């Protein structure tokens, strides 16, 4: 579908959104973590303020 | 350092931990990254809690 940009602890990443497992957000926030194929898994920040709102639409669906 | 819950947040795996406003977590691992591991006080159970939900006190 697409791939979600963050800012893991600073490092910024973008990884697609099939790789996510949970998605939290907290209405300033959102925190998530993702699983690479690649044998390394990590997780995601993205600002509800800093980032654009086509992404956020995204992450945190209708019964999510 | 105890972690209070600002807001619930039920799980959605068993990987992340489900909570209620006013938890205390004993962080165990905050070198995880941006999702802590911890173990609440409360109930003593063990699982990754996002830190945007939880507040230092």
């Amino acid at each position: 579908m697409a791939t979600v940009k963050f800012k893991y602890k600073g490092e910024e990443k973008q990884v697609d959104i099939s790789k996510i497992v949970f998605v939290t957000r907290y209405g300033k926030q959102i925190f998530f973590r993702y699983d690479l194929g690649g044998g390394k898994p990590g997780f995601g920040v993205v600002s509800e303020k800093d980032a654009p709102k086509e992404l956020l639409q995204k992450l945190e669906k209708q019964k999510k | 350092t105890l972690f209070v819950a600002l807001y619930d947040y039920e799980a959605r795996t068993e990987d992340d931990l489900s909570f209620h406003k006013g938890e205390k977590f004993q962080i165990l691992n905050s070198s995880e990254g941006d999702w802590w591991e911890a173990r609440s006080l409360t109930t003593g159970e063990t699982g990754y809690i996002p830190s945007n939900y939880v507040a230092p006190v």
